């Protein structure tokens, strides 16, 4: 019985990425189902799941053993559309990284199209299914919705100056700081919604330093994780040789 | 190194503590983490009001809709601040929008040198004619049949009767000169067609072009930028071929088309042609001549930087400029897709002086740690191993990255992550061929940076940048058929790299690295080195990067234009 | 002598102890016996030929030459067309040459004699000699007027040769032309991941073994499989082809109830572990544990094994053809950071997924899962690898692509399906 | 027919009878089969005394050897007299070096018209958001769909942030039309947008087209001139689908790159494209919209002629002249040779009536012994036969040469043998074409004019010629794989067509002549006869010689020019 | 069969029909001579690592960059497949 290690290094930024990996994350929030689907925009809140095709159990399938084995997702079996959520994430210390988004997607959840990007990160799922995922993204630690932000388009600010009230710039001003809290009036694709989603309270500056995934010469230097950089010079080392001759 | 910082601080004061047009960054830290977003939209630029006002206007006249900023989703382009591009190792600061090489001149027509431009030996055409005809080939023959060449080659008439011509007016940036290993023969050249190796190179540089090319000789051909754009890069080898015919015809008073003829015609065509790059395969289907066929070491040679610096970092990085615009804004922005396309992307690795103080700051670091092996020379280079890659690349991007840190402002500018993966794996590439005088263990450090750096931040560049960085170490020393190759002829062909931005103009650098370290007259071709030595073309290919920013300002004068036979 | 137990796609075991060497392209009968059929043999649309002749569209999208319709009924006389064809496409009396009807005389399968491929530098003569069989035998049949002839001709070969392919024609084959290899040795990867799950019926296991067996078959061709390449390259076919030892198959059911693309990782590094083809190199103070490959073939098997498997449990959950380019990255990607071992293919299998990932959910080109191909320039990069993973992936969806199997290949899927060994290759390699 | 006799005869005399320039050509009888030859030389001609101005002030200024007439072997150009020519169908009398396509901006616009275009279908789209997102499409979305997309095709942003933008003042010739036929979705389209089928075509026309495309949409689209120029015709169709694809995914609110994303990228690319020609063989390799991909069918249906003109001879004509301008000038001309090129092998078959006259005499003809068979209509046609080939194409040929022997002006004006053979085969095939409705049929009579003009004058055309026509007759109905093909879908990489000149747009005008004289709506594409009845492009494609006319007079303005960004 | 011909300044290589057999056209004669001959050099002569894409193009030439082994030291009598013009084609790319 093998127990994974998940990840490399010894600093918090290191035990920080292998709490997101395994999805050991500690709930800091709480956000109700409508809201969710509010803020998602692929529906009104509360409505049925559309479908891309019947029921799996309705129009039937090919028997062989993968299919017989692999058990659908409620979201395969009811054949939702494929649908999204997609963050970005500020190099300031957010709590999430894209890598490790995507790293915790792939390890925690069934079923999931993640994709890393530097400025964006996104889980395509079946919608109910992606529902779940998101659910977590967006209760957990693993976001911090002054330095990160929903955004299905128009996604520049994870590499931008920070506003002076610690919130990343959104070119479509989907969420802000109000009254101390975070507030998001429009979905990820910056249509207004009928009523205000609040995302809670943000992390200090201190907290998020406690908390992120990145590496950075003010907080936690990646320099300093002696062993994240010698996994790096193995993976290469390796790479480089086996592609000469794999031996 | 020192001079390089401040520079690399002074555009960051440029672009964001001082105003632009009108978009009020009246002050401020390069420093700082934080910032304030006016949301002015695009009219606190006045290229962009321009543009506004002449989409609105143009919309209005041809009757139907055009450009509108509002009809981006959600708010119009410039919610926080739109500030300049300074050109790196200039003073020259540049409208953004007057970087992309629609808006660019010089861009332009610097793709049009290259692509209007082919090599044709002299020798086996005169062979030729002294086998099949028993003709006595002299300089003064020779000199005879350039000027018939040098009328003919524009589009002129030399054997027929009733021909009509194009004007000398709309080709006038078409010509042909000659070069030669043959130092006997250069001095008996009309010097109005001679390309001299002895005078445009060191004698260093001279001596190895020479001892490359032996006692043969060549031809320079640039046919009209009119036509070139009319037509495609296929069609200049055709070309040259057609004119190098009729012009020893007449010259040498042969039949008007005999079986000797022919040979010619092969010899120009085929037998002794050097294209600038070879044709495509059928899912990016394209004859020679095209930017997908350059090769890197090609490019290197193109550039002239070589010719005129003794600095090795300052030889690679005009090299990483001219790659970056050609291969990615030209090429992969539009060649092989379009519309808005990739004009930041490369701008990221030719302003601003960011790759500039990375590369340099590797240089002192190697001279430092390994006895100067970055100053130039041929045996002060240290062996190419993992290790030396290992310490180098991972000393270069941890600077990089840091220094990205150290300045918001910096990583503000370079907001992609592929433009700052390009950026911190260029410097430790170029900084591994400097130390190494190998164009492979360039590209080693290459990858290794790239695998640094996505490690540093849990992120590296767009959804599929790092298909050929994954595929990427493995494949440097690779001996498999469709694997290895050394950098000098690898180009945007070779399979990993035939997609994605951000990395062709760096491979170039590399490949220019391993050599302008060793104080290597060329890359991979001293044919292509002598072609471009040579100041007549409207672009200065030894200042590509200073020749954008020309472009930017609209004092860069291209070929091609029709203005003669157009209305008023 | 590295042996294999050979199992099929349900995990019943089919031959023991077979040398990976006899499963080599260039010495497995079974194999060989695929890529002739293959090379030789070619589908033709009936029905689109008839419909061509009476409208005149013919020659590619958009085309129609009006006021020369011939109404003659191809479908309807489908029978004595392929008795005629079959004697213009063999080459001796009883000879290897095979004509049949399909879907009710709306189309052919028409495989060439092996002696038109053993006398051809290449495949294109099925092609062109079952399109001349065609145009033949409709000129004859129908008693066609010499001024007339051009138009039963591009009713079948479309645009060719103005076109360098038969542009709006009516002859198909699983085999691209020559002339669209990106590479030397490339003709076998030009294979349409939508063929090769079309003509498995949508079994995933029997498509990414077929389209492993034309993978290195191409791999073999390329000379990527010389020398110390060659055990290498069988390995993988082995192993992520062909079901060896059951591993493919018992990684996916253990992990198919509520797996992921992360607890197949804990599969893959547990059963090299207990294998003994991984081993702790180094314990970091972290007590995180660097790895070393004892046999790094046999590693990158057990990668590309991994690689498959996961695709079967992240696709299989979703019933969905696009979660195998994010799995094929995130799966080695995860792995290299769990072992501190290089991915399958030592990074190229991530890499391709990658730009696969790219490629396939952005405006630049490619496409869904199913257009892609080990001669796509996306998805060439590793080799052989990934596209049976894509293969298996296209299978198992459920119905969320526009370009579906259906679409694409559903000609191909009709008329290739019911051969036994391209529907059951593992079966027909192992000597059923 | 005597009306174009008569202007036959007056292009001879404005030809050889009255002076052009100083040429001293002040008398004669076009009759007159000898004439005095003055040996004036170049400057006879003003154009050419502008030309060799030029050329001197350039090559002193450049300071390299240039144009020069005295290059020339044994003599400067015009020891007889330069004489003019007139477009066919007009009194345009033009200085013969106006009409080499390099002097001629018309000539040059029309093939970046084609080039720069490409044809996407919007159903597979529409299709896609429904089935994948569960978008609802309207007339509404379309409609808000098409100004996103004629803001975003030039080169301008619709989503990200910090985006530089094509100039519009550049790229004015840039838009996005559509077409349907869908008449109740048309009724819908806002009207900047649309090509109305029922409006621009007769109801007969209207009623083939919408028969032929079904309740089918389409996009127009023609990218900026300056980025063809600048790249490829390959780059066409990434280019719209670019920002096609970006317009969709600003316009639905998609996910700015998700998985369905692929799927409109796919269908933009490939499954819903249509290119105006197909990738070309390694030999003479290039991508998609290039000149060579161009087939006969496709060129017969971006003449717009056939919609606005009921005269079948006069459609089949113009499709003549702008495929001997295309196919010979810019082709094979330049992108396949180059140099002085073939500027009058070109003009023999759009200038002095000469074409014209010999086609109109078969028009009559036929109309006079197959009862009228040369008028518009589908059932008034003779069957194709080897005998009624036979007595038009034997009848057409010797008329057309007894004109050139009772006018010894026409000789001396096609002073080429393959003029001769290009105008003598042209008419009769266009005029089997038109008594026929069968186009292969026309073909034939092409090639057995050919034979009889050989064996009539003991010569035919240059060297090589006919080695298509001596091909020709053999693989007009050939079946065999690389042989048989309807001319409709031949084109200049047919194989026995893919080198010569004097043929290609001949063969046009016999394809479109057998669909002109039936009144059809289109020769093989009705999607590209659509897509080109729209007077915003910058060519008139309805009259293309006139074009050229307009061209040569400098009164034609072509896009893509670079003044905005160029220094004065 | 593998002949030594001009006192060794070249070789034949005819790869075992297998390779053909198993092969879609003709060019494992000339990527597993190529990789042959590049296997064999790097093994005799103790090629480092970083010295192997100089050995390999030796062989090789300009591919992959280029379609065909440019400026390499491989030939056949045939060309390329995608030299083809037409279908049917490759036995007819043979120069006189
Ligand atoms: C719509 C897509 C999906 C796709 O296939 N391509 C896009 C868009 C496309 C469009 C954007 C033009 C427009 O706004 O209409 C163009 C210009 C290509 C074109 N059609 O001309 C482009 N990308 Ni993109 N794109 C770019 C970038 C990026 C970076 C931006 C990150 C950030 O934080 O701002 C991210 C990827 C990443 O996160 O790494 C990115 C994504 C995307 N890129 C996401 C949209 C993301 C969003 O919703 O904002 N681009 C860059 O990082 C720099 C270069 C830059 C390109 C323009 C230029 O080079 O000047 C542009 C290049
Ligand atoms: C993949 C392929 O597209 P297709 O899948 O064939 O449609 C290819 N495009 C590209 O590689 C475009 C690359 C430049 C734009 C993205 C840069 S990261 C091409 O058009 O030939
Ligand atoms: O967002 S994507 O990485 O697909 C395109 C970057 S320009
Ligand atoms: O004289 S040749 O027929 O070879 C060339 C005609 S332009």
């Amino acid at each position: 019985a093998y127990e994974r290690q998940y990840y490399p290094g010894a600093t918090s930024v290191a035990a920080n990425r292998r709490k997101h990996m395994s999805g050991k994350l500690e709930k800091l929030r709480e956000i109700s189902d409508e809201d969710l689907t509010a803020v998602l925009g692929h529906r009104a809140p509360g409505s049925d799941y559309p479908s891309t095709h019947p029921p799996l159990a309705e129009m039937g399938e090919p028997a062989c053993s993968t299919r017989e084995n692999v058990a659908a997702t409620p979201g395969a079996a009811a054949g939702d559309r494929v649908r999204y959520i997609q963050f970005a994430d500020s190099m300031y210390n957010a709590p999430a990284t894209p890598y490790f988004r995507s790293y915790f997607a792939a390890i925690n959840f069934r079923g999931v199209d993640p994709g890393t990007l530097s400025g964006r990160q996104i889980v395509e799922a079946r919608e109910r299914d992606m529902e779940q995922c998101a659910k977590v993204q967006m209760e957990t630690e693993i976001t911090d919705h002054a330095l990160a932000g929903v955004r299905g388009a128009t996604v520049h600010g994870h590499s931008v100056r920070l506003q002076e009230d610690g919130v990343m710039f959104d070119m479509l001003d989907r969420r802000r700081l109000e009254n101390g809290t975070i507030i998001m009036d429009k979905d990820q694709v910056a249509i207004p919604l009928d009523r205000k989603v609040d995302l809670g309270k943000p992390m200090s500056s201190e907290e998020a330093a406690k908390r992120t995934t990145i590496y950075r010469v003010d907080n936690v230097a990646f320099r300093d994780d002696a062993e994240v950089v010698e996994w790096v010079h193995r993976i290469f080392d390796q790479r480089t040789k086996f592609g000469f001759q794999p031996k | 190194a020192a001079d390089i910082f401040s520079k690399f601080k002074k555009d960051m004061e440029v672009k964001f503590a001082q105003e632009f047009g009108s978009n009020k960054q009246t002050g401020g830290d390069i420093t700082d983490k934080t910032a304030k977003f006016l949301r002015l939209g695009p009219e606190q630029d006045p290229r962009k009001v321009e543009m506004i006002k002449a989409g609105k206007e143009i919309a209005e006249k041809r009757g139907i809709a055009f450009y509108n900023p509002m009809m981006h989703s959600g708010a119009p382009l410039g919610q926080r601040a739109i500030t300049p591009y300074t050109i790196s190792g200039t003073d020259i600061v540049c409208e953004p929008d007057d970087l992309h090489y629609v808006n660019n001149a010089a861009m332009q027509q610097m793709w049009d040198d290259i692509r209007r431009t082919c090599i044709v030996g002299l020798d086996m055409a005169h062979e030729t004619l002294e086998k099949r005809l028993g003709k006595e080939v002299t300089p003064e023959t020779i000199n005879h049949y350039l000027e018939v060449l040098n009328h003919a080659m524009p589009g002129a008439a030399v054997v027929q009767e009733m021909m009509v011509e194009t004007h000398p007016a709309l080709v006038d940036d078409c010509y042909v000169k000659v070069f030669t290993g043959d130092d006997a023969l250069a001095d008996e050249i009309d010097k109005q067609f001679l390309i001299d190796i002895n005078k445009e190179f060191s004698e260093e540089q001279a001596a190895q072009i020479k001892a490359s090319i032996g006692k043969t000789s060549w031809q320079a051909i640039h046919i009209p930028t009119i036509v070139s754009r009319t037509t495609d890069g296929a069609q200049t080898s055709r070309w040259a071929a057609m004119q190098i015919g009729m012009s020893f015809i007449s010259a040498y008073a042969m039949c008007a088309g005999e079986a000797a003829v022919a040979d010619l015609s092969f010899a120009a065509k085929h037998a002794a042609l050097v294209s600038m790059g070879e044709m495509l395969p059928a899912r990016r289907a394209r004859g020679p001549n095209e930017p997908g066929g350059l090769s890197f070491g090609h490019l290197s040679d193109i550039v002239q930087t070589s010719r005129v610096s003794e600095d090795p970092a300052k030889i690679a990085l005009e090299v990483v400029g001219a790659g970056c615009m050609l291969y990615d804004q030209i090429w992969l922005g539009s060649y092989m897709s379009g519309g808005v396309g990739f004009t930041q992307y490369a701008t990221a690795a030719y302003t601003d002086d960011i790759l500039d103080n990375n590369t340099y700051y590797d240089v002192d670091y190697i001279n430092d740690k390994y006895n100067g092996a970055a100053t130039v020379g041929k045996d002060n280079k240290v062996k190419a191993s993992l290790e030396v890659v290992k310490d180098i690349a991972t000393e270069s991007t941890l600077y990089g990255i840091e220094t990205y840190e150290k300045f918001p402002t910096a990583l503000e500018d370079h907001f992609g992550g592929s433009q700052r993966a390009t950026v911190l794996a260029a410097a430790a590439g170029v900084a591994c061929s400097l130390a190494t005088g190998n164009a492979n263990a360039g590209l080693s450090g290459w990858y290794l940076s790239m695998y640094l750096h996505k490690e540093a931040w849990g992120r590296l560049g767009f959804f599929g940048f790092d298909l050929q960085d994954q595929c990427g170490a493995t494949n440097v020393l690779s001996y498999q058929g469709d694997e290895g190759l050394p950098d000098e002829l690898r180009g945007p062909n070779y399979p990993n790299y035939a997609m994605n931005v951000g990395h062709q103009g760096g491979y170039a650098g590399i490949a220019q690295a391993a050599h302008s370290g060793r104080g290597d007259a060329f890359t991979v071709n001293p044919l292509l080195k002598v072609c471009f030595a040579d100041d007549l073309l409207p672009f200065n290919f030894a200042e590509p990067r200073r020749e954008f920013g020309r472009g930017a300002i609209r004092e860069f004068v291209p070929a091609g234009e029709r203005s003669l036979v157009i209305p008023a | 002598s590295d042996t294999v137990d050979i199992y099929d796609d349900r995990g019943k075991l089919l031959e023991s102890n077979v040398d990976i060497m006899s499963l080599a392209p260039t010495r497995n009968a079974a194999i060989q016996s695929i890529i002739m059929d293959t090379k030789r043999s070619v589908a033709v649309n009936l029905a689109g030929i008839q419909g061509a002749l009476a409208s005149g569209k013919m020659g590619g999208k958009g085309r129609q030459i009006l006021g020369r319709g011939l109404n003659y009924d191809i479908v309807g006389n489908a029978d004595a067309i392929a008795e005629n064809v079959k004697k213009l496409v063999q080459v001796d009396e009883g000879d290897d040459t095979n004509v049949i009807k399909v879907k009710g005389g709306k189309s052919l399968l028409i495989q060439s004699p092996k002696s038109r491929i053993i006398a051809g530098a290449d495949f294109m003569s099925a092609t062109t000699v079952g399109a001349a069989a065609v145009t033949q035998t409709i000129m004859d049949m129908f008693g066609t007027d010499p001024y007339d002839a051009p138009i039963v001709k591009s009713a079948v070969w479309g645009s060719y040769p103005q076109t360098m392919d038969l542009m709006g024609g009516q002859v198909q084959g699983i085999l691209s032309i020559p002339q669209n290899n990106e590479g030397l040795g490339f003709s076998l990867r030009n294979i349409m991941a939508n063929h090769v799950a079309a003509i498995s019926n949508r079994n995933a296991m029997n498509a990414s073994a077929l389209s492993s067996i034309y993978e290195q078959s191409g791999i073999f061709e390329m000379g990527g499989a010389v020398g110390m390449f060659e055990r290498h390259q069988l390995l993988g076919l082995a192993y992520q082809g062909l079901n060896a030892n059951n591993l493919l198959y018992d990684i996916v059911k253990e992990n198919g109830k509520d797996g992921t693309i992360g607890t197949v990782i804990e599969s893959v590094v547990r059963r090299a572990i207990e294998a003994g083809i991984i081993s702790v190199d180094k314990t970091a103070p972290s007590g995180y544990n660097f790895y070393k490959a004892n046999d790094v073939p046999k590693w990158n098997a057990c990668a590309a094994v991994g690689t498959l498997a996961a695709t079967l449990v992240n696709c299989g959950a979703g019933r969905a053809a696009q979660n195998v380019s994010s799995t094929l990255l995130y799966f080695n990607d995860i792995l290299e950071k769990e072992t501190g071992l290089p991915g399958c293919d030592y990074g190229k299998v991530e890499g391709t997924a990658v730009g696969f990932s790219f490629f396939s959910h952005s405006i630049y080109g490619g496409g869904g899962p199913g257009v892609f191909n080990g001669n796509h320039v996306v998805t060439r990069h590793s080799r052989g690898f990934a596209i049976p993973c894509v293969c298996a992936a296209v299978a198992l969806d459920a119905g969320t692509q526009m370009f579906s199997i259906e679409s694409t290949s559903g000609l191909i899927g009709d008329v290739f399906g019911a051969i036994p060994e391209f529907r059951e290759p593992i079966k027909a390699v192992a000597g059923v």
